DNA sequence: GCGGCCTCGGCACCGGGATTCTCGA
DNA sequence: TCGAGAATCCCGGTGCCGAGGCCGC
């Protein structure tokens, strides 16, 4: 139960038993309780570089001032090798009531020039909560956006004080295509941005990239062509949406896009890269986009 | 095709087992040679693995002697932490367990 | 449509036919599979899709390894399309599913379960590797060449039919 | 060549084996949970059908290679035998190399058994220590009643914090002045002030 | 060990 | 900087003073490894699991960028993991969890010496939940790699057998049947592994030597581990080494079967095994005791029956000694 | 010609110009 | 109906961390 449950989970995950996760179309997530409108709205249109964060040992959402000081005195000491660190519980970035409340880590520089704005969130991540003990407050997702240098310093501090480890979360093109499909399946209005899929062909000498940017309403009507079962999108439906893209690109330019790999799928819901600098959160679906992102972080942790 | 391949698999294992049982050991056409060609080849291959297996079974007791020293040291450090933890259990028994709250206030 | 026994064997000729959309990687795998001076003739064949334009004098093909580049969904849509032109008596032992690009796990347009489901629903071995690097090629080449001598019958105890009974 | 013709015989006695198996499968004309079961009961039954077949092949091979080598005693020098003397030497370098091995592994085995016995024993004993420290944790709930412990703890903290201030102004007043610090028997017990 | 050794008869 | 002293000039006199006094997160801590050895506690075996999983992932993804120079610290870190498990004696729960994740992707020789010592320390699971996940890949590479990887698996599974039987001996000490079925099935699957590996390599004596080295630890299950699990040879090894061509493998088989006689006799004292196991061992006896010959012929050529014996016996044939005395 | 030093530069995230399209002269 | 104001699509013009060069031991 305290570990052996996780061993059985690892067994289930490694078994790879008929995975196709028929996923519910990201439902309009009415902003739960507090969710500081200024804070969350500041947190939306920021390009979060995802990481996978192992559960934090001996963490508490009461000693935020002590960790703030302990990390502020560490960051400016890494400059010895002007900065304020504000740990801020977000109070609403959680899928179920039992999830740990998401909390921020902002490198505030004089004025509120937030240099780094870290973000640990655990939403709909009850595949990790029910397997880890009480001492660990598990937040699988870590969100950077500040320079990679400051991330590779706060990550070291977190490893030193909490025994949590940051693997840079890399969304594979399979998961990328999945999220590119469930985000054009959403029920949104006033599409903010075009549905762009930045492909990148695997040529050895050259590195040609393709931006198969579709009109966002035109991709919704193309998704409805391959959408038959409502409520949940299947792997076959996602693959048929992606293959309709393939058969509209190889039709035009005679180059098989399916022979290439997704690197970035911009959508009116949320942009999503591969190499880590992934989640822009244009719309307020972020509890669903973050649900997928946390479910993907479990895959890397577990 | 999973089922269409399982059916042909059982059909093929049936044929192979009915053909192996048909295979009587065919030693009658064995070899016209006096088998010195095959013999002094097989002993020479034996010479090829016998040096190649002594070289492995010499490393075997090399690592077994090294690990006998290492696990003897581990057993020593284990019996030490065993007797130490046992005497700590006996001593912490009814020495710090006999702790009163009012006596703890009097010590303060 | 390829059949396992449509042609007669040679003497020590073990003719494997690589299958993959990308062909430079197939050429690299073929080079590594002939780099070692094994005891068998190794007339390696390459291809892109199983129709395999009908040219007679093609030897008795003893192995078809479907190199499924996990980075590209094309390599599966061109394998699953090419999987329908293999004889059902060919899928028993003389079929392997190489999954190159696995392990990198960041370029994978294909979830490795999907290649696992494909290689299980066709009842054939599935050998992961990363063909782009010689360190994982010059050891997968010696795995395909020892599967080769099993399916081609060069090891005189194990058939291709006995092979899949081992790699289930 | 003969070795190459032998590799051929062998290869063809297996290629015709495959050919006959396939044509017999073509001559012939469901419960997937048991379809692999009546797939398994041959891969064990062909296995006993051909491990005995290979085992008869090997016994009739070794019997002839013994009788052919029974003619080897009757032959001349046979520099083979000069190579076999060194193989006797190698055997001595392995069966003695195993003579320690059934002894070295025996010693390592009871070493491992003693170590694991003391490991489970230590885990039980140290879990007893940890649950006794937990029992001292209930003794900790014996102070957080805080009816007179809290006030005395606070006035101890607010007094030692004066006793760590006046103390460190003795480490800084019998230092900066004309101290003659340690050549005096009063200060010597007051300087070097115990923490 | 005989595993670290068996990795150096693969080479040698 | 770091205790760089300047008393070196005084260290002429201070080296004389030394001579005068002469005359007049936890893996790289052996003194702390004993703590985690003794605490099977929840928040420490999990504080440690998460470090091992994220060190065997990040630093193994490090292979995908160097694979040559990173292949020496990873080897030297997996060596520390291996040593920590040999000391602590239970397989780290990230050691298997990394193995199931990285066995299908694994090649034959990439850290073979380290990966196939990790397999040894795998928490006995069921051999019905660990077989498909791991042993279906230690057969996918076992049957496609050379002898030098083949011998490195039946050795790997040889050590796995001991590391499962230790944890079963005290499962008798700390008070079965379904645990019994697991080691029995592991040994049979190796006994299935080791009849077809015998066939791939045309009865190579090197490989069957390691096979018997595995079975050298299968004869002594009852005597050594107090486990009633006398599993006899599958004949595809028994007679394949009986009618083998060297004695360092022949006396090996003889030692194994003598320990089999001893273990079966010990099991008859305390008590299916009896019926079919005794039938199979009397099969391996009457066939072989009548057979007790090619490597013995090599000795006889190099060479009054009792004197022949003495020539034997005296020349290292100790497994034959233990049989013949029995 | 290397050791800890430093300097350009691809990638990328944040700041105004002209097109949409709503409202006043 | 039409003219100025605001917002926001389209791509900069900027910010800022690895790569290449370079000078003691």
């Amino acid at each position: 139960t305290p570990l052996q449950k996780r061993l059985e989970s690892v067994r289930k995950q490694s078994s790879f038993i008929l995975t196709p996760p028929r996923r519910k179309i990201p439902q309009c997530s009415q902003l739960q309780e507090d969710v500081d409108p200024q804070k969350v709205a500041f947190l939306l249109h920021k390009q979060w570089t995802l990481y996978s964060l192992t559960p934090l040992y001996k963490f508490s959402y009461s000693n935020l001032k002590e960790y703030s000081r302990l990390l502020n005195a560490f960051i400016v000491a890494e400059k010895q090798k002007n900065i304020k660190v504000i740990f801020s519980t977000l109070l609403g970035m959680k899928g179920t009531q039992r999830d740990p409340e998401a909390f921020l880590v902002q490198i505030v520089s004089r004025e509120g020039k937030v240099l780094w704005t870290g973000w640990f969130c655990c939403v709909f991540g009850d595949s990790l909560l029910e397997t880890v003990s009480e001492d660990f407050t598990c937040l699988p997702l870590f969100l950077a956006n500040g320079a990679e240098s400051n991330t590779a310093i706060i990550g070291t501090w977190f490893q030193k004080t909490f025994d949590c480890y940051f693997s840079p979360l890399a969304i594979n093109a399979f998961n990328l295509s999945w999220m590119a499909a469930m985000w054009t399946a959403c029920k949104m209005d006033h599409y903010v941005a075009t549905t762009e899929f930045l492909w990148s062909v695997p040529c050895s000498p050259q590195s040609l990239d393709i931006s198969f940017a579709i009109h966002p309403e035109d991709a919704k009507a193309l998704w409805d062509s391959v959408h038959k079962t409502p409520g949940e999108v299947t792997q076959e439906e996602v693959d048929l949406f992606m293959d309709c893209l393939y058969s509209h690109f190889h039709r035009h330019f005679k180059i098989h896009l399916s022979a290439t790999r997704l690197v970035r799928v911009s959508t009116s819901v949320a942009s999503a890269h591969t190499d880590g600098k992934i989640k822009i959160l244009c719309h307020k679906y972020l509890i669903g986009v973050l649900a997928y992102l946390t479910e993907l972080a479990i895959f890397q942790i577990e | 095709a999973q089922l269409s391949l399982l059916i042909m698999q059982v059909k093929c294992l049936t044929a192979e087992l009915s053909q192996w049982q048909k295979k009587t050991p065919e030693t009658i056409p064995l070899t016209e040679d006096v088998l010195i060609t095959l013999g002094k080849e097989e002993f020479q291959k034996l010479r090829q693995d016998l040096e190649m297996v002594l070289s492995t079974k010499e490393s075997k007791n090399e690592k077994l002697k090294e690990d006998l020293e290492r696990e003897q040291r581990w057993l020593d450090e284990q019996q030490q932490i065993m007797e130490s933890l046992n005497v700590l259990h006996s001593e912490l028994k009814n020495k710090v367990e006999t702790f009163s709250e009012s006596r703890i206030f009097n010590e303060l | 449509v390829l059949r396992p026994l449509d042609k007669l064997p040679g003497l020590n000729t073990a003719t494997i036919l690589l299958v993959g959309t990308e062909d430079a990687l197939l050429q690299q795998l073929a080079d590594s599979m002939l780099k070692e001076d094994c005891a068998s003739e190794l007339k390696v064949h390459l291809a892109k899709s199983l129709p395999l334009p009908s040219s007679v004098n093609r030897p008795r093909i003893d192995l078809i390894v479907f190199v499924v580049n996990l980075h590209s969904k094309y390599s599966l849509q061109n394998t699953e399309e090419s999987l329908r032109h293999v004889d059902a008596s060919f899928f028993l032992g003389k079929v392997c599913f190489l999954a190159t690009g696995a392990g990198r796990e960041s370029h994978c347009s294909i979830h490795r379960h999907t290649v696992v489901k494909l290689a299980h629903t066709y009842q054939s071995p599935l050998l992961y590797c990363d063909l782009e690097v010689e360190g994982f090629r010059a050891t997968m080449a010696q795995r395909l060449v020892r599967v080769l001598q099993i399916c081609a019958g060069h090891v005189p105890g194990v058939s291709a039919l006995n092979l899949l009974s081992l790699l289930r | 060549r003969m070795t190459l013709l032998l590799r051929l015989r062998a290869q063809t006695k297996q290629q015709l084996l495959e050919y006959k198996s396939m044509v017999d499968a073509s001559e012939e004309k469901k419960q997937i949970e048991a379809k692999i079961e009546d797939l398994e009961n041959e891969i064990e039954e062909v296995k006993v059908a051909f491990e005995i077949k290979k085992l008869a092949l090997d016994r009739m091979r070794l019997s002839t290679a013994l009788k052919k080598n029974l003619e080897k005693i009757s032959r001349q020098s046979s520099v083979l035998m000069d190579n076999m003397k060194h193989l006797l030497e190698l055997n001595k370098l392995i069966m003695k190399s195993q003579q320690e091995s059934w002894d070295l592994e025996e010693k390592l085995l009871d070493i491992r058994k003693k170590r694991l016995q003391l490991k489970q024993a230590s885990e039980s004993k140290l879990l007893e220590i940890q649950t006794e420290k937990n029992k001292q944790k209930i003794d900790l709930d014996s102070m957080e009643n805080s009816e007179r412990i809290k006030i005395i703890r606070q006035n101890l903290q607010m007094e030692i914090k004066i006793t760590t201030v006046i103390q460190h102004v003795f480490q800084n007043l019998i230092l900066g002045s004309k101290v003659n610090w340690a050549e005096d028997p009063a200060l010597k017990e007051i300087v070097l002030q115990l923490e | 060990g005989v595993l670290a050794h068996l990795e150096r008869l693969e080479t040698q | 900087i770091y205790f760089k002293n300047s008393e070196n000039l005084w260290k002429t006199a201070l080296l004389a003073v030394k001579q005068r006094n002469r005359g007049p997160s936890v893996l790289n801590n052996s003194l702390l490894l004993h703590y985690i050895n003794c605490v099977r506690d929840e928040p420490v075996l999990l504080r440690f699991y998460y470090w091992l999983s994220q060190t065997l992932q990040e630093e193994c993804i490090w292979y995908k960028v160097n694979n040559y120079e990173h292949g020496k610290e990873f080897t030297n870190f997996l060596d520390t993991i291996i040593r920590a498990e040999c000391f602590l004696q239970e397989g780290f729960y990230s050691c298997e969890a990394f193995l199931y994740k990285s066995l299908p992707l694994w090649d034959g020789l990439c850290c073979r010496s380290q990966f196939l010592q990790l397999v040894s320390w795998i928490p006995f699971s069921s051999f019905s939940e660990v077989k498909p996940l791991l042993f279906d890949h230690l057969a996918q590479l076992f049957f496609t790699s050379t002898i030098y990887f083949k011998c490195s698996v039946l050795q790997s599974l040889k050590e796995l057998l001991q590391n499962w039987l230790l944890w079963l001996s005290m499962d008798i000490h700390m008070k079965l049947g379904g645990s019994m079925n697991s080691v029995s099935k592991l040994i049979h699957y190796v006994g299935w592994l080791s009849t077809t590996a015998m066939r791939l390599e045309s009865n190579n004596t090197f490989l069957l030597h390691f096979i018997l080295d595995f079975y050298e630890k299968v004869c002594d299950i009852y005597i050594n581990y107090n486990l009633p699990l006398v599993v006899l040879f599958p004949p595809g090894i028994f007679y394949s080494a009986l009618l083998s061509l060297d004695t360092s493998i022949l006396n090996q088989l003889c030692f194994i079967m003598h320990r089999y006689r001893k273990n079966l006799t010990a099991a008859k004292k305390n008590e299916n095994f009896s019926s079919k196991t005794y039938q199979e061992f009397n099969h391996y006896l009457t066939s072989m005791v009548g057979c007790l010959h090619p490597s013995f012929l090599s000795y006889a050529v190099s060479f009054k029956w009792s004197w022949y014996l003495d020539y034997l016996f005296s020349q290292g044939l100790q497994g034959l000694k233990l049989f013949i005395r029995s």
